[PDB]
């Protein structure tokens, strides 16, 4: 008959797929929740997350790329990060305030350090 | 048999015709079951590589297609640049 | 009490509260020098003998006059303790962090907290009623204690030698990187973490790469495995040109500063 | 020497303009300066420093002298101005279609060079403007 | 010598971000030590969300204005 | 372990596919793999749908007699049901034009359904084993092209399928031959075609190989066009999506109108509720694809832009400008509709309906007199009659309809203003200059300054949402109650109480509310009883997002508080939950806000398909 | 822990140090401003995000910018008194 069909595989399944599937995703869910890899691509540090970091950069420093990347550090991507500062030297002693007592490397130095430990990549002790 | 619900039902006197038989049988059905059952491992297999994501030594140990090694340095179908754009020409 | 406390140990209640928050929050962790801003800052140590752990002590004298609330720590469901010892000069009523009222010591005082904030409060409660001495600690699972609050001993509205300035990013609030700028780095969605000399260079960046008059193109790389392109356009006297239009702009430029 | 809050501000200043007058040299290599994305293309400078479009804004037909192009346009203008009117109006061809013929096929042919006019006397002004 | 703006002169605030940015307003005292970075003392009629209406700004962040070379209109 | 709070699930759930945040599959392969997921989920659902109306379902009744049979969507085997309700429904109907559809694009038979769905889930493989491996080899899939061959291939199927393809003389081995010959696939006869109601296959196929050869010819201009003046000076996903949403809201919305005024299915326009579900439906995906449009402009703007004098630099710099002229805009269009009908519900109820502020929609009505009528219906403009009229279903115009296309116009550049400004802000305002660095989405920045609440740029996206829902009520009304007085004949009803707000009240919602009221009372029960089921069910949604809105997060946190403090002090349960797994901790203000949202748009929905169905029916 | 930074606006009014409800800005001596001294927030760790301290900054714009961080919530920054994870 017409009815028949959708009721023997709706008995068999609607159980199944309604219970048994969403009791089992809740409760996996709920594992997930306590598994070490609970939304570790999100949550900042995870062990996870770290070490596909750590592995990206090894890959990256033993197959180089022929094609350019962004560079992580924006002054990497310098192709003479020397020349840069030379030049840098140069210019400001060309527009240096009279017989001035500050050199480049310094300023470079004093602008490029940063005291945030609170940052993360700072509290992991790295 | 139905209790009709609306004016344009009653109106129109359309009838919900029940076909006399079923219409998929019971030997299609698990056809089309075990064809989901397929699409479904499928569909745990993309789950896992899209959870744990792309390795970082594909993309990089295994060497681009030639199609590719081209593309990537004639910059097309997307490269040299940060976007997706499946509607890209 | 069994019924009005858990039988079990604040110890056994916690299970794996540590090794899972090293997991579920692995970014929730304190600097080297927590209660301080520099490693050579005297960093007084006081033990659990000083400042004991609530559940170690029952009737103390150092205790205020406080009947008890229900709005106190959660003991044996929370092991983390901020405590507050100060003394005073006379016996007065003061406002708990709490809610309710508690009447202070002749002498020393000591308060026990489950968070800072309600240190913080009680301090500042304290120091508006002619208080000084308010030192704060905080109590560890293991029972080591931290002294916080004024680290130094000089309370922080009071400037102090030896203080090493903390996340202080030398420009205008404005003056940050923009998210655009800092994209593929480390600092993308972080801008006002980034370094002065980060935010400057990229800043530049941003204002060379709208020069396309004398941006470089930066040929393409050779990929294909075929022989090299013979192309139309010659790279060398390209650079060549570029480095003496980088030395013009450059001179012109300082020229004009 | 007492550094003033002047002159470290000057330092920005300095620092800030040399690093933007570097950076557009071949010494930065970054993904934006590659071909077709922020760049002119090598040997083919769109504008100079006044914004007036160069020969090579054309691509293919970068060449092609003005006159030529002026050609190009008028008789691609007369054939589509022409073959628009003889299927719009002039023996139109969809009343052609309701008598049951096709359509003819010079008609549309004539029809779609008026975008190619259009785009073609553009890049004959440009060529003319550039003394080609 | 004196340098930044004059006392009690009107100054065009060149800070982008400064409720007053492009506004103008009185200076009240510059402080002649060059390791202050804004030095300039700029009190403005207008009160910003804060319902403060006195600021100091950087040497290069005001323009001195003339008597009669601005606008009284705002 | 899970030693955090429940504010990680609506942390990371809310940015769970923010994949540009999601380092590992980072990779635009993997943005394409994600489509490809996608895919197949649509085509597993459109399976779902195909596989249902094949088994439990009158497709080879309905090609039969398409008019006097209801089209069945599922069998219905609630355990819940009593006898009788079990005895009273048949099948779970059908709400969509998937009968239709079907029996357009050919199918005549059950078996054809279920091959289809087998063709269904076999695509649906496909699709997953190619998301299986992401690879730049794989980004040179797509492009106009590919889908401009998709509509070529559509058209040759319509033309496999064509009423007259079976008079169809073999083209490519016999040769094109006459033009009746091609004509009996391929026809532009223009407009409704009578008997099936609905564009004839021959129009849709010829249709859709115009198109596709089009756009075959388009892509390539663009792609020459990239030859000389190449520049992908900005490449954003945020650019490109919304780009991409934008195009397919302006597509969805035109595919709502002209498929209602230009059918494509056959025996549609017979089927009322059908027709109108259809319009609602592609109106709001459509609304919400340009919603999205702009959503991802301003977050392009918040995290991928840097400065520069181009397009938007320009946009950025007069930023104030475009939000002042839109909020006059807006001030004029609300003041006038709001007091236009005010006035019409004063004089309608002051018994002197004459006096009403009527606005003849003149412009309109010239558009449609010069331009889409063949016969003098207003005379204005043009009075010619056409000698061979096509027939479509446009309808008739009238005073009302000026006041509900400027409610129309309000809601829509409300809308704008609301997603342009907070685009534009995200850049910074004066009460927060240094918006760039806080992130597209952030709960506030305290109560300094005056307060800060909904200060962010996607709190402009939350406030601008009520908008969008509430234009498409807006036309949506107008146009369920255009359709319903034409379908009811009355066509005087509405063109008289549609010019007062009392009557929007009273012969639309009061009036059509009546038969889905009587879905279940103490009589019995009906088919409608589960649609008045629902009814109340999206009220209740509604009024829980009045909950998430209203009441904001501090009194919720501290009666979270006091309810741990129940728990932990509760005997049995103190052994057992010491609330260091999965804190609860109320949730914040921005995942509130948006829950809150989320449930007002899910019964601003329900209710509106509810009330569609039980007024249609 | 949401991050606290501190700029070169301060002008060393101490009224963040003071609007603090879990002593986290702290006074450092500097040659940047009149006053000689500047805050610092070197407990960041104890901040609840309460922007007080940004209610309290005189200056045309905040010279304290509290940036709150919802992806890293932790026990002290979420004001939690009744759940220990330490
Ligand atoms: C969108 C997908 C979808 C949905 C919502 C439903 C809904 C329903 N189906 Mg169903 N079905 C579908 C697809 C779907 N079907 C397909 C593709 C097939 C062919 C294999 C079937 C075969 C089928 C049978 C044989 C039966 C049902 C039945 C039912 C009903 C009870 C639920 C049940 O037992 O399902 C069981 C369904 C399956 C075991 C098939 C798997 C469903 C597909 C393949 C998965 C699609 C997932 C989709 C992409 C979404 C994923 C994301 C999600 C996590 C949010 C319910 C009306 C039962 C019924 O009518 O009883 C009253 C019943 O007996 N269905
Ligand atoms: C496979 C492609 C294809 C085919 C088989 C047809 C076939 C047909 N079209 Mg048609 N059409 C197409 C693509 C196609 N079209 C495209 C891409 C468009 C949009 C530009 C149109 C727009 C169109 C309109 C507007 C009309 C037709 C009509 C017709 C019918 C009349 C025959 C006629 O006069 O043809 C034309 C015969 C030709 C030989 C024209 C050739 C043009 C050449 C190939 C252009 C390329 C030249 C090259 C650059 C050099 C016929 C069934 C008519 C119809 O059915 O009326 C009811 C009608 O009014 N077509
Ligand atoms: C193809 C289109 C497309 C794509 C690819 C994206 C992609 C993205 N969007 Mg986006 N968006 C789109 C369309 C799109 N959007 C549209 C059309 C709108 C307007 C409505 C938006 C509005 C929007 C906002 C406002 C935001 C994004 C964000 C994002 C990013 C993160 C997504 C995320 O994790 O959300 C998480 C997704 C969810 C939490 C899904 C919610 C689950 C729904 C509500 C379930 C409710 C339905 C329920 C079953 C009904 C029950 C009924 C009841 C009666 C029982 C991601 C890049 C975010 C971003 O980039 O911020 C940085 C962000 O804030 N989008
Ligand atoms: C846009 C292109 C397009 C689309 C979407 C369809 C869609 C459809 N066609 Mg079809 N067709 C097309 C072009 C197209 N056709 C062309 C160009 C022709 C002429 C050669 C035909 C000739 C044709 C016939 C003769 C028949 C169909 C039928 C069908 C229906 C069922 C087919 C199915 O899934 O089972 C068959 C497919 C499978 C079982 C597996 C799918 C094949 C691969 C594995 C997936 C493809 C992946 C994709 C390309 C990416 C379905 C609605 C059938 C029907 O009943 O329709 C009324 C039918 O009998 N088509
Ligand atoms: C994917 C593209 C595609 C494919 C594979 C087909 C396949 C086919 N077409 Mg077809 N067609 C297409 C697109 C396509 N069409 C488009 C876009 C149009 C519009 C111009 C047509 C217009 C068309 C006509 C007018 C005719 C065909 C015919 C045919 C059939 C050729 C004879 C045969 O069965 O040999 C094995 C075959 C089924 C002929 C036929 O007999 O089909 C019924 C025929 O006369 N086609
Ligand atoms: C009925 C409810 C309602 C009403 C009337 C409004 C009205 C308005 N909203 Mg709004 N809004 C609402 C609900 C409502 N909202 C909800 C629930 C949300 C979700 C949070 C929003 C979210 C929202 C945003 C995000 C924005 C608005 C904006 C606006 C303004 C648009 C300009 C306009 O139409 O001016 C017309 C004004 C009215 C119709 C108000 C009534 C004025 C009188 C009573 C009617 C006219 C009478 C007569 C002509 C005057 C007599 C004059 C003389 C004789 C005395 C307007 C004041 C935008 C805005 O402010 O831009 C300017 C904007 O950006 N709203
Ligand atoms: C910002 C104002 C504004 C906006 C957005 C709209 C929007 C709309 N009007 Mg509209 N209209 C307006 C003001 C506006 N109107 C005014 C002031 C009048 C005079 C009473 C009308 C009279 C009117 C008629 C008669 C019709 C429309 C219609 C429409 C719709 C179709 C588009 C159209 O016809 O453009 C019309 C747009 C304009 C004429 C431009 C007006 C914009 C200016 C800047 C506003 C101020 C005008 C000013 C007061 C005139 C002073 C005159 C004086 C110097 C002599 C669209 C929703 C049609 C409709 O209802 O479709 C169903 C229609 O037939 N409008
Ligand atoms: C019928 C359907 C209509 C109902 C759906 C309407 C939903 C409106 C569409 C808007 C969706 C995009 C909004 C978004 O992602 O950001 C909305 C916010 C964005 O996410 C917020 O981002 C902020 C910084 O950007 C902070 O990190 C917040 O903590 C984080 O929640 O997401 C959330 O708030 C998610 C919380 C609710 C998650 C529950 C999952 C529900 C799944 C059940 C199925
Ligand atoms: C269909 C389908 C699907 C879906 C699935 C799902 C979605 C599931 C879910 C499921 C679920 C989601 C489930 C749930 C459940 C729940 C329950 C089962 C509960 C119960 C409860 C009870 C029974 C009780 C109640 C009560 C109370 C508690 C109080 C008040 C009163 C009362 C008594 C009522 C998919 C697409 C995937 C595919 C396949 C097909
Ligand atoms: C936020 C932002 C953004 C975004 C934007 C957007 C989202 C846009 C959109 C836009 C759009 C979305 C547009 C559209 C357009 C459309 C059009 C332009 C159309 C037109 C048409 C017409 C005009 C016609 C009409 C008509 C008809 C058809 C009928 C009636 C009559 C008439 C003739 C009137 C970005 C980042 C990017 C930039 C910055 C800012
Ligand atoms: C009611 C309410 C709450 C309380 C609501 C909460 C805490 C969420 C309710 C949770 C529901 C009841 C589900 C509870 C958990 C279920 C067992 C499902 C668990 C699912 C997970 C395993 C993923 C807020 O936190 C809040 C915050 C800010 C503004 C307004 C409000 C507000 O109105
Ligand atoms: S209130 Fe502002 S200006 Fe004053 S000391 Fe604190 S941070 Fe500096
Ligand atoms: S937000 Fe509150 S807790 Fe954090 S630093 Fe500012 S005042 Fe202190």
């Amino acid at each position: 008959a017409y009815g028949d069909g959708p009721k023997k595989w709706g008995a068999v399944l609607l159980p199944l797929t309604i219970f048994g599937v969403g009791i089992t995703a809740m409760g996996t869910f709920v594992l997930y929740t306590f598994s070490e890899d609970f939304f570790w691509a999100f949550v900042p540090g995870s062990k996870r997350s770290m070490e596909l970091e750590k592995k990206k950069k090894e890959m990256a420093e033993k197959y180089p790329s022929p094609v350019v990347q962004h560079p992580a550090d924006p002054l990497a991507g310098l192709v003479n990060r020397a020349d840069y500062e030379k030049g840098l030297e140069e210019a400001w002693d060309k527009v240096k305030p009279k017989g001035s007592t500050v050199t480049v490397e310094e300023k470079l130095k004093e602008l490029s350090t940063q005291n945030n430990p609170h940052y993360w990549r700072n509290a992991i002790k790295s | 048999e139905r209790i009709p619900g609306g004016k344009f039902t009653k109106a129109q006197g359309k009838i919900v015709a029940t076909p006399d038989e079923d219409g998929f049988t019971d030997s299609e059905v698990a056809l089309a079951l075990i064809i989901a059952a397929v699409v479904l491992y499928l569909a745990i297999e993309v789950t896992k590589s899209l959870f744990y994501g792309e390795d970082p030594e594909t993309t990089a140990k295994g060497p681009m297609t030639p199609f590719e090694k081209r593309v990537v340095e004639k910059g097309l179908f997307g490269s040299r640049g940060d976007s997706y754009s499946p509607f890209r020409p | 009490a069994v019924p009005n406390t858990p039988k079990s140990s604040p110890d056994t209640l916690a299970g794996n509260r540590t090794e899972a928050s090293a997991v579920s929050r692995p970014y929730d962790k304190f600097n080297v020098n927590y209660p301080l801003s520099s490693p050579d800052q005297a960093r007084t140590e006081v033990t659990t003998k000083e400042i004991p752990r609530p559940e170690d002590l029952v009737d103390s004298p150092k205790f205020p006059l406080f009947g008890g609330s229900a709005n106190g720590y959660m003991s044996k469901a929370t092991r983390e303790r901020h405590a507050i010892t100060w003394t005073a000069k006379e016996e007065t009523t003061f406002e708990m962090p709490t809610s309710g009222w508690a009447m202070m010591n002749k002498g020393e005082n000591l308060c026990y907290f489950r968070k800072k904030e309600q240190c913080i409060a009680l301090c500042k409660q304290l120091r508006s009623m002619k208080i000084n001495d308010v030192k704060i600690y905080r109590l560890s699972k293991d029972g080591t204690v931290t002294f916080l609050h004024p680290s130094d001993g000089v309370f922080p509205e009071k400037v102090n030698k030896g203080r090493v300035p903390v996340n202080f990013r030398p420009f205008t609030v404005c003056q940050n990187a923009k998210q655009g700028e800092l994209k593929f780095t480390e600092y993308w969605t972080k801008p006002y973490e980034a370094d002065a000399l980060t935010t400057l260079f990229v800043k530049a960046r941003v204002a060379a790469y709208n020069d396309v008059v004398n941006l470089f193109p930066l040929p393409n790389p050779k990929l294909t495995s075929g022989p090299a392109e013979p192309t139309s356009v010659d790279y060398d006297a390209l650079t060549k040109e570029a480095m003496e239009g980088q030395k013009k702009r450059i001179e012109a430029a300082m020229a004009s500063v | 020497y007492t550094e003033s809050a002047q002159d470290a501000k000057l330092f920005e200043t300095v620092f800030s303009t040399y690093t933007a007058e570097y950076l557009k040299g071949p010494m930065y290599e970054t993904p934006e300066k590659m071909i077709g994305r922020r760049p002119f293309n090598p040997g083919e400078p769109l504008w100079g420093e006044d914004k007036k479009l160069t020969s090579n804004v054309l691509g293919p037909l970068k060449r092609v002298s003005s006159n030529e192009l002026a050609f190009l346009t008028m008789i691609c203008l007369a054939i589509g101005a022409w073959g628009e009117a003889q299927f719009l109006w002039f023996d139109p061809q969809f009343a052609a279609i309701d008598r049951g013929e096709y359509f003819n096929p010079i008609y549309i042919i004539a029809a779609s060079l008026l975008p190619v006019s259009f785009w073609a006397h553009i890049a004959c002004y440009i060529q003319k403007a550039n003394g080609k | 010598a004196w340098v930044g703006p004059k006392k009690g002169s009107q100054v065009r605030i060149l800070r982008p971000e400064s409720y007053w940015f492009q506004q103008r307003g009185t200076v009240v005292n510059v402080n002649q030590k060059t390791n202050i970075k804004y030095p300039v003392t700029v009190k403005f009629d207008f009160v910003n969300y804060a319902n403060v209406n006195t600021n100091g700004f950087a040497l290069w962040e005001v323009d001195e204005l003339k008597e009669g070379e601005y606008d009284p209109d705002l | 372990y899970g030693r955090c709070a429940t504010q990680r699930y609506f942390q990371v759930l809310g940015n769970i596919h923010d994949i540009e945040l999601n380092e590992s599959l980072n990779s635009p392969q993997a943005i394409q793999a994600l489509s490809f997921g996608q895919l197949s989920v649509i085509l597993l659902w459109l399976a779902a749908y195909t596989f249902h109306i094949g088994w439990s379902g009158n497709f080879e009744a309905f090609i039969d007699n398409p008019l006097g049979v209801q089209p069945i969507n599922h069998f219905v085997l609630d355990p819940h049901y009593s006898q009788y309700k079990v005895d009273t429904t048949i099948a779970a109907l059908t709400n969509h034009p998937i009968y239709h559809w079907l029996m357009t694009v050919g199918f005549t038979s059950n078996a054809q359904i279920y091959r289809f769905t087998l063709g269904l889930e076999i695509t649906a493989a496909v699709m997953l084993v190619l998301s299986l491996a992401p690879s730049v080899g794989l980004l040179s899939m797509g492009g106009l092209e590919v889908v401009s061959w998709i509509s070529i291939c559509w058209a040759g199927h319509l033309v496999n399928f064509a009423p007259g393809a079976a008079n169809l003389t073999n083209v490519v081995m016999e040769g094109p031959g006459s033009l009746g010959n091609l004509m009996n696939v391929l026809t532009f006869n223009g407009g409704i075609q009578l008997g099936t109601q609905a564009l004839a296959v021959s129009d849709v196929a010829h249709h859709h190989v115009a198109i596709g050869i089009v756009g075959l010819w388009i892509s390539a201009l663009l792609r020459v066009s990239k030859y000389a003046w190449n520049f992908n000076t900005q490449s954003s996903y945020h650019l490109d999506l919304s780009l991409s949403l934008t195009v397919g809201g302006i597509l969805t919305s035109l595919l709502a109108q002209q498929a209602y005024v230009y059918p494509a299915l056959s025996y549609l326009p017979y089927d009322y509720l059908t027709t109108t579900s259809l319009y609602v439906h592609h109106q709001y995906i459509g609304a919400f694809l340009a919603t999205g449009g702009f959503v991802h402009g301003g977050i392009f703007l918040v995290r991928d832009y840097t400065l520069s004098n181009d397009l938007v630099g320009k946009l950025l710099a007069t930023k104030a400008t475009v939000i002042s002229t839109l909020s006059w805009i807006t001030l004029f269009l609300g003041f006038h509709a709001t007091g236009l009908y005010m006035h019409n519900d004063a004089m309608a109820a002051f018994g002197v309906p004459q006096k009403q502020i009527i606005i003849e929609p003149v412009f309109a009505e010239f558009i449609q007199q010069v331009f889409f009528l063949g016969t003098p219906v207003y005379g204005l403009g043009s009075a010619a009659v056409s000698s061979t009229p096509t027939l479509s279903f446009l309808p008739i115009i009238s005073g009302g309809d000026f006041l509900v296309h400027h409610a129309i116009a309000l809601g829509l550049h409300t809308t704008v203003l609301v997603l342009i400004k907070g685009a534009l802000d995200s850049q910074g305002s004066y009460l927060f200059p240094d918006k760039q660095s806080f992130g597209y989405g952030f709960a506030c920045d305290g109560p300094g300054r005056g307060g800060t609440c909904d200060i962010s740029t996607w709190d402009s996206f939350y406030l601008a949402f009520f908008w969008v829902n509430n234009t498409v009520a807006w036309f949506t009304y107008y146009f369920h109650w255009k359709v319903l007085s034409l379908w009811q004949s009355s066509t005087a009803v509405f063109d008289e109480n549609s010019l007062y707000l009392m009557g929007w009240f009273r012969d639309y919602l009061w009036q059509n509310c009546a038969a889905l009221l009587s879905g279940y009372d103490s009589l019995g029960s009906n088919d409608l009883a589960v649609w008045a089921w629902a009814f109340l069910l999206a009220h209740l949604a509604w009024a829980t997002g009045f909950m998430f809105l209203i009441s904001w997060r501090g009194y919720w946190q501290e009666l979270i508080d006091t309810v741990i403090y129940m728990h932990l002090k509760a005997p049995f349960f103190n052994e057992i939950w010491s609330a260091d797994v999965v804190t609860p901790v109320a949730l914040s203000i921005v995942q509130a806000r948006f829950i809150g949202l989320a449930h007002y748009v899910a019964g601003f929905i329900l209710t509106y398909l509810a009330f569609v169905v039980g007024a249609t029916s | 822990a949401h991050a606290v930074k501190i700029y070169d606006t301060c002008i060393g009014c101490t009224l963040c140090v003071r609007a603090c409800p879990t002593d986290v800005i702290e006074m450092v001596p500097a040659t940047v401003n009149a006053a000689k001294q500047v805050a610092s927030t070197p407990r960041v760790e104890d901040c609840v995000g309460c922007k007080r301290c940004e209610t309290a900054c005189p200056t045309d714009f905040l010279s304290i910018r509290v940036y709150l961080q919802e992806n890293e919530e932790t026990q002290y920054s979420l004001g939690l008194d009744l759940a220990d994870w330490s």
